[PDB]
């Protein structure tokens, strides 16, 4: 049946789905149906469901709203509406949030590191990449990060560096102390774990 | 206030008030008078003297009739309510009360108590499922064997028990009214003392509906020249009460019955147990199987044990009794990695992480095994310690073992210097 | 107020304690107490509660049913009436049951028992008391009774007799067949546990 | 569908629904105009020309009343229900709205949308007990230092993040009527982000009652005098709508809150937790200390063991740390005569039936220590071995070793022959 008399009562459910800039809601009409619903006004706002108030006709389960501000808490207000007024809302409040990337697939690993001691200053260590032809030269761009820490103790703090080539000259060291390499290849968002630790010391120069 | 449970806090068999549960129900009838406007006469006696009075069952008169309502509506010996069937329905023909409890009930009597004289002959039907199968209680008549094709009172054995007898009790004729049938679901039985451990005694007192049929009238009265009809009027059967004593089934596990959502009608079962009847054990709680409250042991079910990385259980009877009979319960669908019987280990490509007790989210850790460097994911549980290649050592097998360097193979990563 | 117009209503409370071979009933009035209650009615039964009813007046606040049969289940119900009529009855069942007497305080038991082996047939066995004076003689009416089984296997059920004495004759015995005696003592309405075992084994 | 627990079956945080708890509730004034019948005047602008034009209040005339049901009840843009206080109340005069919400609640917002123009200075209290004790929430000023002795708008830093501001916000006319004002709770506050696991953030945003207070009109409009009164009766305030939005606090242990037998509102509990924020853990789950839900872990109670010999435990703290942070309950009032912190063992004088499952009524069983025989009637649990006396031997101590023979001693009941 239809009603006009009154104002159309509360809608029977509201759900609330954040995106990262966006929120998408989605709802369902009052119980009773007697009751004449023209529209819905669906306010919304930070803390708040005062900021704005956007009205859509009576056929719409759902309405995106647009233009939000990130990483922010936005309290949402969903009415049905007709020739009368307004009706008695529903509240919901979401949080915009950073989309989760899904991980990509893991790179390979470098291979065959080693290390060469030049000196009590100095270690070079080289490696290898089975990502690459074998004639080992870039192309698409990739770097390769390689870490070195002291073996004794069990635990120091790792320093890396980079390299756009298959070899690396690591340089400010301790004298007669055994340490540990390795490296990873990055390329593109693709990245890889950390090779096989490589091991070597110093000339105590 | 929880009949349920000790002084504390342990478990005990509990069971539902005594109760008719007749009372507010409504009992179907095959026959009542005043469909047309009907003649009916009573017959009294005084010294060696019969006077009869007839009257007239009139069912839109409230006062002149006599609905079926009034079996079940409240007893006051001084306002007396009485349904009435029809006038003279006689053998072969019978007239049939039946009764739909809602719910499985145990019924200690059921009991008519009449505005007429009493039949010579009528029989007590049950029903164990929902009206939908009859099965035969108690029979009352004078001539059992030429009428219910049932032996006269008979003993009953260990064997027969949930035998329906037949007896030539209550069958006199007299009290010409006010007479009162009570049949008694236990009486004459074995093993009634035992009732509380005795299954088919139980059984035989379950009942989720009655059904009373009258067979056959009392004729009682001297015959009248004017008209046959005055004799015929006389003979009919009425009665003030109808009672089925007895408590709502729950097997020893509940205090009450209560209605749930649907408004049927359903026992608030505790013990860890379900079921409208409390039949059944209660969800992630079948450790043991279930049973009946025996007034020494409560019987309760027992919750499976998982370290809280699953709530879904089912019952091994095996293990149970290689358990010496205490715990049967497996878990299912380990969640947080791990798995086992009771989630107490970890899977595969995982091993144990104890600085985290064993139900903590990250009890099992993954082990992960170099790619390059280890022989496979799956590693020991106990160390951590993952499958390593020919010429790698490490936890993770991380590095090359000693007198070993990298190569630039992926398949042979370590060879000899 | 005081309202005579209609039927009392249901009772408040029903409670019932069964004895030996009575049942006490108590219980409490309805909530109600606008209509008038002259009294209070309790059916009761074996089965059923139409066996008897038994009236008593507004003040009671419980009744003891009396020569009632001895183990037996009764269903009684307890309405409260006024000029009217009856009310809606409450309903509780109860089982009479044998009162528990126990437990008096234990005797020590028969000490020093010993078996002497006559024949293949019979074995005779002998005991002390020490709650008896050093003459050992008996005043008070006490029994012992003496018990004997076969000690293989680990089980068999005992033969027991009873005896006015402090020795007993066992009879009707297998020959070359090891025996575990024991006796206790009971006097009047107390007893005492069974005694240290003495054994012996049956002549050739 | 209980969204306090899993796809299946484990728990998960859950929250009630996002309302308005000042909806139904009866708001307490101070001020309201229709008794006396009181005259009231309204200022509005067209281009720039005032027009003045004045009303009567009547209180009691449904037409012209302003009752503050009109605060609290439906609203409609179209037909707009205000309250209004009484014509002249200025500084330092202020006029209290103040509201009881009845359970502790998580406030997201405290918001007025007003038929006047807006407050120069208004404040809002709260209350965290139930209208006991009252502590500042909001200020809103032009001059702040002046009016409520706080600093206008202010840093809050992570050192106090509980205190209330002022602002010079939301403090402007315009609009002259339908303005504004929202009062965020986690506004401007550092470690808002962190509020599932910032616990000072989680009781800022804790109250059961909310008190505002307008201190200062805006003196708007021109004096013309036949009569000041026109200007005067002008001034005051007047509110279509109060909002406390907010969740019902439940600590993450619940999804809804209902009504209690007392029609109290209290939290329904999941998670093992039982107090009306379900503050607290369920009577028998004690195993662990008390935790609100992050929505990493759900923090629920978990059931102490006893092996069925008790249904109440006790937390220890030490045990607790000594399990490796994993159970720290004991067990109370052990029955069925075992002992142990689970009830695992048996009380002295009784030993381990191994018939008889670890939980069992009867897995503990009496070792009867023989009168005479035995020096003792404490046994050893596992054997059930009583203490014999010398020359004795069985396992009650009830016969006389290989070599001996019974004396008539008490004290020394077996000797060599
Ligand atoms: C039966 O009773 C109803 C109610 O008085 C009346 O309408 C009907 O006419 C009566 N007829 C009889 C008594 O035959
Ligand atoms: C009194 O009796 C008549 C006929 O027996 C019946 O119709 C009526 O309902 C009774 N009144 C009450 C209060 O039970
Ligand atoms: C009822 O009567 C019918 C026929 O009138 C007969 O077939 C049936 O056996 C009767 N039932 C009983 C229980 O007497
Ligand atoms: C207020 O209403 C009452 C009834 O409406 C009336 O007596 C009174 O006149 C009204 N206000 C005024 C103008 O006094
Ligand atoms: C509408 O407003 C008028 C005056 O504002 C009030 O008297 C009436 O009760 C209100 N009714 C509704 C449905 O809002
Ligand atoms: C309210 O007014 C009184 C006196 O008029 C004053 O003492 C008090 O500080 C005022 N409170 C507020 C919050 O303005
Ligand atoms: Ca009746
Ligand atoms: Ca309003």
């Amino acid at each position: 049946g239809s009603d006009e008399t009154r104002v159309p009562e509360v809608p029977s459910s509201l759900h609330v789905r954040p995106l990262v800039t966006s929120i998408v809601v989605s709802w369902t009409p009052p119980e009773n149906q007697n009751i004449v619903v023209r529209g819905y006004a669906i306010g919304y706002g930070i803390g708040s469901p005062h900021a704005q108030t956007i009205k859509v006709d009576y056929k719409q389960r759902y309405y995106t709203i647009e233009n939000l501000d990130p990483s922010s808490h936005y309290v949402i207000t969903l009415k049905a509406f007709n020739n009368v007024g307004e009706g008695i809302p529903l509240y919901e409040s979401a949080v915009t949030r950073p989309h989760t990337v899904p991980d990509p697939t893991p790179m390979m690993p470098p291979v065959g590191v080693q290390a060469s001691i030049l000196s009590h200053d100095t270690i070079r260590i080289t490696w290898a990449d089975n990502s690459l032809p074998k004639h080992q030269k870039i192309t698409d761009s990739r770097y390769y990060t390689v870490r070195w820490k002291t073996n004794i103790p069990a635990n120091t703090k790792y320093k890396n560096a980079q390299a756009t080539t298959l070899s690396y000259l690591v340089t400010g060291l301790k004298p007669n102390t055994l340490y540990e390499f390795s490296v990873m290849v990055t390329k593109g968002r693709r990245s890889s774990t950390w090779s096989m630790t490589a091991h070597g010391a110093t000339a105590s120069g | 206030p929880d009949p349920c449970y000790d002084e504390h806090g342990l478990p005990r068999r509990c069971i539902p008030d005594f109760v008719n549960s007749a009372f507010g129900k409504e009992v179907k009838v095959s026959s009542t008078c005043g469909k047309p406007p009907s003649r009916y006469c009573v017959v009294t006696e005084k010294g060696e003297e019969q006077v009869r009075s007839c009257h007239l069952c009139n069912a839109s008169d409230p006062k002149r009739a006599h609905p079926p309502s009034f079996l079940t509506d409240l007893n006051n010996p001084h306002n007396l309510t009485c349904w009435q069937s029809d006038s003279y329905v006689q053998y072969p023909h019978n007239v049939t009360l039946t009764l739909s409890l809602g719910k499985k009930f145990e019924v200690t009597y059921v009991s008519l108590q009449f505005c007429s004289p009493r039949p010579e002959s009528m029989a007590i039907y049950k029903s164990m499922d929902y009206g939908k199968t009859w099965v035969p209680f108690q029979f009352y008549s004078t001539q059992c064997r030429k009428m219910y094709n049932k032996p006269s009172r008979a003993a009953i054995t260990k064997q027969n028990e949930q035998e329906a007898i037949c007896t030539d009790s209550h069958t006199d004729v007299r009290p010409l009214s006010g007479g009162l049938i009570a049949f008694s679901t236990l009486d004459g039985r074995p093993t009634a003392h035992d009732f509380d451990n005795s299954p088919v005694l139980q059984d035989w007192v379950t009942a989720t509906d009655i059904k009373v049929t009258f067979s056959r009238l009392h004729t009682f009265g001297d015959e009248n020249e004017d008209d046959s009809e005055l004799a015929r009027d006389s003979y009919f059967y009425a009665v003030s009460d109808l009672q089925v004593g007895g408590r709502c089934k729950c097997n020893g596990h509940a205090s009450r019955c209560v209605r749930d959502r649907d408004d049927n009608l359903v026992c608030d079962c505790k013990h860890n147990t379900a079921g409208p009847e409390c039949d059944r054990c209660k969800p992630f709680h079948y450790d043991r199987p279930w049973q009946r409250a025996t007034a020494r042991e409560a019987n309760e079910c027992v919750a499976c044990n998982c370290n809280l990385h699953a709530r879904r259980c089912r019952f091994n009877m095996e293990l149970y009794k290689l358990s010496g009979r205490k715990s049967g319960g497996v878990c299912l669908n380990c969640r947080h990695n791990t798995a086992g019987r009771h989630c107490h280990y970890c899977k595969e490509g995982f091993y144990r992480d104890l600085s985290k007790p064993i139900s903590h989210r990250k009890a099992c850790k993954e082990c992960d095994c170099h790619p390059v460097g280890a022989a496979g994911q799956t590693c020991n549980q106990t160390t951590g310690q993952c499958p390593c290649k020919d010429g790698v050592t490490g936890i993770t097998c991380n590095r090359c073992a000693k007198g070993y360097q990298q190569s630039r193979s992926p398949i042979a990563p370590c060879i000899k210097i």
